[PDB]
């Protein structure tokens, strides 16, 4: 036995926590994420990054702490501890915001690790590897969102901070500079995504009130058997239930899965592509006919172009406080408002 | 079904594991408390204290505005 | 004349849904 | 402009029951992928590599059209064994209740922001 | 040479379902990006 | 208690979402009182 | 020779030595101590 | 019975639970500063 | 409205094209 | 001051009470 | 299988159809270069990075 | 029968069909290069190479024609403004219809190979079925890639026998196609160095030589052939889709960076160059150098090239268009015609104010002025009832420097704000709308094109990839689990998951 | 030159839409 067949084995075992391969990567480089990303909001300001406390030691809750982006000034740099900005000095690391790029970085390949652990683990047990395909959506999403669109903009601190009002931040500056929402690929993802939220709902409510009565209790749980060989619940009688209420109904359980793993992941694919777009500013920002017959026709409203201006006030009044480092002075006789407000 | 550990209810169940872990899980509990409460923390992370926020003569946000010199950086900005 | 498309599109929406219901493959059980 | 104005007037990103809503969609596309591609990944073959595999499933059929030990292994496996469903009527029933208590909060947040009780 | 005929060629399906599909998908994506396509 | 020599998992459980529970409640509190509180 | 040239090739080896070997090391170790018995 | 003490499961369960015990102190302790 | 002059023809081919390979392909099938 | 003193010592009280309860009856035997 | 004269002149290059060289083979020495091949890589990108800052040159139009 | 999506699995094992339609396939590229080349040359505008370059036209395959050396039309002009030179064959006509004729010729190979099929070269003359000796092919392929990437490197880009590469001045005012010799120091890495790229060919195509001969003469170990499944073409469509979405990763990250094959001349300006002020910086300095002379205002700002200032206009950064502004940068703000010379904006009291300029990210912007130290002195307010810094109470009046405006001055606040307005901007330029019927929209530059297309792109062959590595190692069960699995993945029962021999 | 602004869209389903016909007829030939 060669030491690798020896290491193979070992790393295979089946215990409370497979590791595998994949493990080397997964195991240490989430850690690192989860770990980053702990610490940061727990102790590490972004004080000279953002001018923003963002941390529980500096009095911030669980829906305001953050691992902010890095400084604007420093643009893409990958922002390594021994790197030339923070030169191996920790303290000026988490000072300078190094903590987002460590996150973002073994989070990239802690997904990476996890979808090989999906891999593995299928081809060991003996079944198609769907759900790495399925993960693959998410791992789209992690990729434009947290590298891509930073990557076009000017610097990693347009990047998303990992914090829940981060987020929130991120999704309204992209609303009020993207206009994301007019966006057809967010269009498509939101679609995907409220589309996965109701079939999981419908299938689980179908599943669970077509039931067969295989026991006596009210409890119908414990009338199923997981080496059972028959179906739990009537596919007849759900398909009859929806074509009647509906007008059409799944007749093949097999599309059926398949359509629950389709809808959402496309829909994560689709809203990448639209990120992609957004990281070079090509937005679906304007309807320029409707622009053309507003600046001509002073009496031409749309909902489209009220969402234009209240995306014209967004950029305004938030500029300063969101991009310190541009030194925005915008006087107040030159933020837009409309009347008495 | 057992993969070969020794099951979480047994072991949180027996005495052992509650003679030694009422002392461990406080031990770390009051470490991180030290941790804060002598401002170890401030210091190894670099995170200002609520008088270090502003200085006697810096009343803006100290933004990093340098590529590559953040040490000397941080120092003006106190 | 967008609008003359618009409507197009939704018209062929629209008769797609009353095909699939209407003229749907019926489920059969063997 | 009805969730930017509403956003603007109730803060409704930091409003809990929001949260939850968003826990509710974002989860229940989770579990349909999880579900669909654990159904997919467990089908039993009764196919030719030509054809669909969907075309291994015959609508009526008694007998079950994929190996839900198979895919209890993988998953029970992927994470850990206690966290894996092996009971298909209650993974059903979670299926089935994460999305729509996600969404009856939801929905119970814009209706309690309409009484102006708004985010934090 | 000779001309002799392919072994490997097969019929292709499209069942009524996936007709129905494929139609409403293309509907609904003429409809979601025709209003882009004219700006 | 009920059982020589082990504890029951019952109580266990109470002790430790007790614990939790303070967790909790002291996290809220400090929401109240000292930074982050707004005075 | 820069400064961040010996920090980069430094990372090689402390990257190296922090995590590739001392894991490689207690891996095989571990894997030749607990092994399967067929 | 008679099973190991040390495992794999015991070191991915105490990798997680020992920082959290002593972040939880951190915190606990934040919940106490003045300005 | 000004709109983009190429906007019918892009539309119409958008839903035309894909709509004619489904036909082709359904009404093909089972020869 | 102690009115936080006071305060978490008749909530203490009244928190161990239902398990109190819950664990004399389960040492004495009685029915749960 | 139709004979063609480029056929037979291109024969011996598609005849070693599945032959293998049992065990390991020269599997370390393509990870030693794959190794190289990474450390190369990470350098070229940390000196686009202006992580790697090099004497000779700056990463600049001026060059 | 086959699903839609699965109709081209007919030639998985049919190498001479395989090879007829990657034939088909490089006969349609070709063709689209040669087509799409005739098309941009039938509406290519070549008079005015200075303030109507290419990248203003939204040419995307005439720059990458010009990057390697192929600059002049048949008509007698060249991209490099100049007229009367003769390309020979080679111009932007004969290098489109060269590949017209590939296509049909490559067309009609696939023909062929489509009928004549089933040729014996296909087949395992040990057994008799059709079979490829993927480890050999490679071998053979990349051994042909080492000497073309060599040949390149060292013919063509060094000028040894080839035209060289397209290679400019910092400010991408003197770009021209001339011999580049390669840089063997650490300076080859800098990826604005063109001698760097050069260098390259040659170093990776004698080490892509080297390695094909060692693929030629070497067989895989038996682990590895297992373990890749090397005798699954499939393998080959994963792995090759992996290095493909890489080098596409790497085109489009290179493309929006701009490094020395992504020259400005051709594909226009980085957004980065306006962020930072590039050509604004250069431009000043120029301009205190002829001041420092001695050199009045109108003087050095007359010295100042109207291409630098053209690339000193935010209209121009590819950070600035629409997913569905469609086509050229002409058809957004018109076709530039001259530079309205440098705005000098001064207050009533002599204070010099600088219009703040509009940022990358900003759809709209609000004016304002500052003066040397950084304060807010002017500004064009929302709400004027409190108005305090309008440029009518503050009397701003601006006064131009070269270019059409050169020494006139304007006090009407109408013009002023106007001219305000313009400086955001930039730098200004009168503009020809009526030709286009330009809407007043910007639009991205091919730059910017050519990024967002291939990093779509890229992000979608991870999938791919993702797809096809999954069907070349779960092959076996790609219609279905075995319809046993029973005890296999059951919890604990055996002491390696699957491995049925232990325990 | 100011030609029909119809023309193109004339044109080209004058051609497409009996193209799509004659495909489909002759695809399913023999089912
Ligand atoms: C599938 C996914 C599977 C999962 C994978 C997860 C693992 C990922 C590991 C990869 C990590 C990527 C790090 C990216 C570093 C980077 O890019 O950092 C950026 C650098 C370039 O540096 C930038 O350069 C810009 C332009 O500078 C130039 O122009 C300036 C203005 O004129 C100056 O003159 C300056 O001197 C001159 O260099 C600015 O200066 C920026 O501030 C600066 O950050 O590129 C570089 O290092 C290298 C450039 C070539 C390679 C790019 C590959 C990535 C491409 C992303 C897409 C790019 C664009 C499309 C967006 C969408
Ligand atoms: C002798 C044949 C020939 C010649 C002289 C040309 C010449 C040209 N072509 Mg063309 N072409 C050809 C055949 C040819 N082509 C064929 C057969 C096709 C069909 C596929 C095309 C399709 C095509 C398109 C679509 C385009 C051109 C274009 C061009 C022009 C610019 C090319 C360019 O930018 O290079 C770019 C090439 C590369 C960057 C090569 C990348 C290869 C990667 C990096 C290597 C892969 C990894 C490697 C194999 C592994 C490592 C090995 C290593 C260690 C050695 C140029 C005039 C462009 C143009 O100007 O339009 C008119 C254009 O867009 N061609
Ligand atoms: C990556 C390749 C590439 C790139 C970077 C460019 C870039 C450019 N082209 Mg071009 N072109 C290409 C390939 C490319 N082309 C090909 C293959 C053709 C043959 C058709 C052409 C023919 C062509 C013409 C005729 C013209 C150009 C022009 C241009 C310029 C204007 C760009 C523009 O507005 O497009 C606009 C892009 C969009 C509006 C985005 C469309 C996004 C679609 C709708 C996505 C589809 C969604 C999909 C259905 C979702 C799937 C659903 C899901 C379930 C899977 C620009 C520099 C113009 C120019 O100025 O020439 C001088 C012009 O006249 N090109
Ligand atoms: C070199 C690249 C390459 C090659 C040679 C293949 C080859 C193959 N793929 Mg694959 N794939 C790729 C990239 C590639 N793929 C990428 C990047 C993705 C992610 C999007 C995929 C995702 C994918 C899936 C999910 C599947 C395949 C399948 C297949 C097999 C059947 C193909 C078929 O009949 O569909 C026929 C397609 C049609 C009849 C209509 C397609 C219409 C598309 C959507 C629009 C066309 C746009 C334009 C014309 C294409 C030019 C764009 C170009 C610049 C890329 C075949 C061997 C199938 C398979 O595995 O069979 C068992 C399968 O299910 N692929
Ligand atoms: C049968 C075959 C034919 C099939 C056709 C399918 C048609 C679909 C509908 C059209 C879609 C595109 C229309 C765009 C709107 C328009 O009118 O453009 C019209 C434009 C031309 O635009 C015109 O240009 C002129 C100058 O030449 C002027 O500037 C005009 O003002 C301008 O309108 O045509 C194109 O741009 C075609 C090229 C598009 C490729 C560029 C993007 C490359 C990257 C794409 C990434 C996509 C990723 C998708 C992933 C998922
Ligand atoms: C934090 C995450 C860290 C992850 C760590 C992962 C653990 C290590 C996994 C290593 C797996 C890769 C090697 C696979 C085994 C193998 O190829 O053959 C195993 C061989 C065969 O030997 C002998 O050969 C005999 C004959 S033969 O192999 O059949 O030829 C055979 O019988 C016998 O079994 C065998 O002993 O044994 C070896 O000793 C060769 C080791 C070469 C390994 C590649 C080195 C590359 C890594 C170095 C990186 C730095 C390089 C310098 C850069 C500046
Ligand atoms: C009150 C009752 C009256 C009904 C009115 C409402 C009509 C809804 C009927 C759905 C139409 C079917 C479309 C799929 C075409 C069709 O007939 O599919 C039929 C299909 C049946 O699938 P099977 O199980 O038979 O598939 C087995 C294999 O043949 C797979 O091809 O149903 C589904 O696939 C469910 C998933 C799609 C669900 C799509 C719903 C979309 C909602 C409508 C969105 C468009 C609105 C646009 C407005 C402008
Ligand atoms: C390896 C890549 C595969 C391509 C093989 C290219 C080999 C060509 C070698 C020519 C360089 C040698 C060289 O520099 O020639 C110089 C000569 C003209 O060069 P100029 O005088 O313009 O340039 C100055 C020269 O005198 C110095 O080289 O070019 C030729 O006559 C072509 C000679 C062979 C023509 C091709 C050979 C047959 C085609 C195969
Ligand atoms: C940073 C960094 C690093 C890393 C680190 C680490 C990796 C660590 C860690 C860490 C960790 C890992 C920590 C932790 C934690 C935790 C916490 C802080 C917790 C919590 C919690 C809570 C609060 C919960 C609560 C609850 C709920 C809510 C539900 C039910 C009940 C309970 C109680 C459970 C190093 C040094 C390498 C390098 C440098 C950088
Ligand atoms: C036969 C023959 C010949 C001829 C040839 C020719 C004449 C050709 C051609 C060709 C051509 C002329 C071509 C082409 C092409 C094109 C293509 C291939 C394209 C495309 C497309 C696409 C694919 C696109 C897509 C899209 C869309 C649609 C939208 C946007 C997005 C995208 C881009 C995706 C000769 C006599 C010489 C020789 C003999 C033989
Ligand atoms: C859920 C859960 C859990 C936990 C639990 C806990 C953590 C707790 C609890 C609980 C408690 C901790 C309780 C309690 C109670 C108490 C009560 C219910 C009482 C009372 C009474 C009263 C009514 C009072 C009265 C009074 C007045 C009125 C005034 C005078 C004095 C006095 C104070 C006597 C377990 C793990 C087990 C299981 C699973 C989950
Ligand atoms: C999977 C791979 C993971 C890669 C990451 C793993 C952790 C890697 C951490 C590497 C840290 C590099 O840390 C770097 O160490 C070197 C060498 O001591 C320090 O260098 C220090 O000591 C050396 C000599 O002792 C002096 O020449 C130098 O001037 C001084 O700074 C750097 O200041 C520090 O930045
Ligand atoms: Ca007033
Ligand atoms: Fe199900």
């Amino acid at each position: 036995r060669g030491w690798f067949d020896v290491l193979d084995d070992w790393l295979k075992r089946d215990r409370f926590v497979f590791i595998g391969w994949s493990g080397l990567l997964l195991f240490p480089c989430a850690f690192m994420a989860l770990g980053g990303w702990l610490t940061g909001t727990t102790f590490v300001t972004s004080w000279y990054t953002h001018g923003l406390a963002s941390s529980y030691l500096e009095g911030a809750n669980f829906l305001t702490v953050a691992v902010s982006s890095p400084a604007d000034a420093f643009g893409h740099s990958l922002l390594f501890l021994w790197g030339p900005e923070a030169q191996g000095n920790l303290t000026r690391w988490f000072q300078i915001g190094g903590l987002w790029p460590f996150v973002a970085l073994h989070g990239a390949f802690g997904l990476i690790g996890f979808m090989l652990r999906q891999f593995e683990i299928s081809r060991l047990v003996g079944i198609r590897p769907y759900n790495a395909i399925a993960f693959s959506g998410p791992i789209a999403v992690f990729v434009s969102v947290f590298l891509m669109y930073p990557l076009g903009q000017s610097s990693w601190f347009f990047a998303p901070s990992f914090g829940v009002a981060g987020i929130f931040r991120f999704i309204l500056f992209l609303q009020g500079f993207h206009n994301w929402t007019l966006n057809p690929f967010h269009m498509m993802g939101v679609a995907g995504i409220l589309g996965g939220a109701l079939l999981c709902a419908i299938h689980g409510a179908t599943v669970e009130n077509t039931l067969f009565e295989d026991g006596e209790d009210s409890n119908t749980f414990r009338a199923f058997e997981p080496t059972q060989a028959e179906e739990t619940y009537s596919m007849v009688t759900a398909n009859r239930f929806w074509s009647q209420i509906f007008g059409i109904a799944f007749s093949n359980k097999r599309w059926l899965h398949f359509f629950m793993l389709f809808v959402p992941v496309t829909g994560l694919w689709m809203s990448s592509v639209g990120i992609v777009g957004l990281a070079l500013n090509l937005r679906a920002y304007d309807f320029v006919s409707q622009e053309l017959r507003a600046a001509e026709d002073p009496e031409f409203e749309t909902f489209y172009t009220k969402n234009i201006l209240l995306n014209e006030g967004m950029r305004a009044w938030m500029a300063p406080q969101d991009q310190p480092h541009e030194n925005f002075i915008f006087p107040e006789e030159v933020l837009p408002r409309g009347n008495a407000l | 079904g057992t993969t070969g550990e020794r099951p979480f209810s047994d072991i949180v169940t027996s005495i052992r594991y509650w003679v030694i872990h009422s002392i461990t899980i406080p031990m770390l509990f009051i470490a991180g408390w030290l941790f804060v409460s002598t401002g170890l923390a401030y210091d190894a992370f670099g995170t200002p204290r609520p008088d270090e926020y502003f200085t006697q003569t810096r009343q803006e946000l100290p933004i990093l505005q340098e590529r590559y010199d953040i040490n000397q950086e941080i120092q003006e900005f106190n | 004349m967008e609008s003359v498309a618009y409507i197009l599109v939704l018209t062929m929406a629209l008769a797609v849904l009353f095909f699939a219901i209407a003229f749907r493959e019926p489920p059969r059980i063997e | 402009n009805f969730m930017i104005v509403f956003q603007a007037e109730h803060n409704i990103l930091m409003h809990p029951f929001h949260m939850l809503g968003v826990a509710g969609v974002f989860g229940g596309s989770l579990f349909s992928a999880m579900h669909g591609s654990l159904v997919t990944s467990s089908l039993v073959r009764e196919t030719t590599e030509v054809e669909s595999q969907n075309y291994g499933y015959k609508f009526g059929q008694e007998e079950e059209t994929y190996n839900i030990v198979a895919a209890h292994g993988y998953f029970g496996r992927l994470i850990f064994q206690y966290a894996s469903f092996n009971n298909s009527r209650s993974l059903h029933f979670f299926l089935g209740a994460w999305p729509v208590i996600g969404i009856w909060f939801t929905a119970m947040g814009v209706s309690t922001m309409a009484f102006n009780l708004n985010g934090f | 040479m000779d001309r002799n005929s392919n072994p490997n060629r097969q019929p292709v399906e499209l069942n009524r379902t996936s007709l129905y599909l494929g139609l409403l998908l293309v509907a609904v994506l003429g409809i979601l990006f025709s209003s882009y396509f004219f700006n | 208690m009920f059982a020589e020599g082990r504890i029951p998992l019952w109580v266990v459980g109470v002790v430790a979402g007790i614990g939790a529970i303070g967790v909790l409640g002291l996290f809220f509190y400090g929401a109240y009182a000292g930074l982050g509180s707004s005075m | 020779m820069t400064p961040s040239l010996a920090n980069f090739l430094w990372s090689l080896v402390l990257g190296a030595a922090i995590v590739l070997i001392p894991a490689t090391v207690g891996l095989i170790f571990i894997s030749q101590k607990d092994k399967i018995t067929r | 019975v008679t099973y190991p003490i040390f495992t794999v499961r015991w070191l991915a369960v105490h990798t997680l639970a020992v920082p959290s015990v002593f972040f939880v102190g951190a915190i606990a302790a934040m919940q106490f500063i003045q300005r | 409205m000004q709109v983009n002059n190429l906007g019918f023809i892009a539309s119409i081919l958008f839903v035309l094209v894909p709509t004619v390979f489904l036909l082709i392909l359904f009404i093909q099938t089972g020869k | 001051n102690l009115e936080p003193i006071f305060q978490l010592t008749f909530l203490g009280l009244i928190v161990l009470a239902g398990p109190a309860v819950v664990f004399v009856l389960a040492f004495r035997g009685g029915d749960l | 299988a139709q004979r063609t004269r480029l056929g037979d002149i291109l024969r011996p290059l598609n005849s070693e159809y599945g032959k293998v060289v049992p065990g390991w083979g020269t599997t370390p020495v393509m990870g030693v270069f794959m190794a190289l091949f990474l450390v190369f890589l990470l350098i070229i990108l940390q000196i686009y990075n202006s992580s790697l800052i090099l004497e000779g040159f700056s990463v600049d139009w001026a060059g | 029968g086959l699903p839609w999506y699965r109709v081209h699995t007919v030639v998985l094992n049919d190498p001479g069909r395989l090879i007829s339609v990657h034939l088909m396939h490089t006969a349609l590229v070709a063709g689209w290069a040669g087509s799409m080349a005739l098309y941009e040359l039938a509406i290519f505008d070549s008079s005015d190479a200075v303030l109507n370059p290419m990248w203003r036209q939204g040419m995307f395959v005439l720059p990458f024609m010009a990057r390697l050396g192929v600059t002049s039309s048949w008509n007698g002009w060249s991209v490099t403004g100049e007229t009367g030179l003769d390309p020979g064959f080679w111009s932007f006509e004969g290098v489109a219809a060269a590949h017209i004729v590939l296509s049909g010729l490559l067309f009609l190979a696939a023909v062929w190979h489509w009928v004549f099929w089933d040729l014996e070269l296909f087949v395992d003359p040990r057994t008799g079925e059709s079979a490829l000796d993927l480890p050999k092919m490679f071998g053979i392929h990349l051994f042909l890639s080492g000497l073309l990437c060599f040949g390149f490197g060292a013919f063509h880009l060094t000028g040894v026998w080839g035209p060289g590469m397209w290679v400019s001045d910092p400010y991408g005012l003197t770009g021209h196609v001339q011999p580049v010799a390669p840089e063997w120091g650490p300076a080859g890495f800098n990826p604005f160095n063109p001698g760097g790229v050069v260098a390259h060919h040659i170093a990776a195509g004698i080490v892509g030589i080297i390695a094909g001969l060692f693929h030629l003469t070497v067989r895989p170990p038996e682990r590895l052939y297992k373990a890749l499944r090397m005798g699954n073409i499939e393998t080959v469509l994963s792995s090759s889709i992996a290095a493909v979405f890489f080098a596409a990763f790497v085109v489009a990250g290179t493309m929006w960076y701009g490094n020395a094959t992504t020259p400005i001349e051709l594909f226009g300006p980085t957004r980065y160059q306006w962020d930072k002020g590039y050509f604004q910086e250069e431009i000043q300095r120029r301009v205190d150098s002829q001041l420092a002379e001695g050199a009045s205002l109108s003087e050095a700002w007359s010295t100042i090239p109207e291409k630098l200032a053209f690339y000193d206009y935010v209209g121009n950064s590819p950070a600035k268009g629409g997913l569905f502004r469609t086509g050229a940068m002409n058809s957004g703000d018109g076709i530039a015609q001259e530079w309205i010379g440098h705005p000098i904006f001064k207050d009533k009291e002599g204070r010099e104010l600088e219009v703040r300029r509009m940022p990358n990210f900003f759809e709209t912007f609000p004016v304002i002025m500052t003066d040397a130290d950084g304060v807010v002195r002017a500004d064009i307010p929302f709400r004027r009832s409190e108005s305090k810094f309008s440029v009518e109470q503050t009397g701003v009046t601006v006064s131009f420097y070269g270019g059409a405006l050169d020494g006139q001055t304007f006090s009407n606040p109408s013009d002023v704000k106007k001219f305000a307005r313009k400086a955001q901007l930039g730098e200004g330029f009168d503009f020809d709308t009526e030709t286009f019927n330009s809407d007043g929209v910007f639009r991205t530059s091919p730059r910017g094109w050519f990024t967002f297309g291939h990093a779509v792109f890229a992000l979608l062959f991870f999938f791919g990839h993702i797809w096809h590595g999954s069907r070349t190692l779960f092959r076996d069960v790609f219609a279905g689990v075995d319809p046993g699995l029973e005890e296999q993945v059951e919890f604990g029962v055996f002491a390696k998951v699957g491995d049925l021999s232990t325990r």
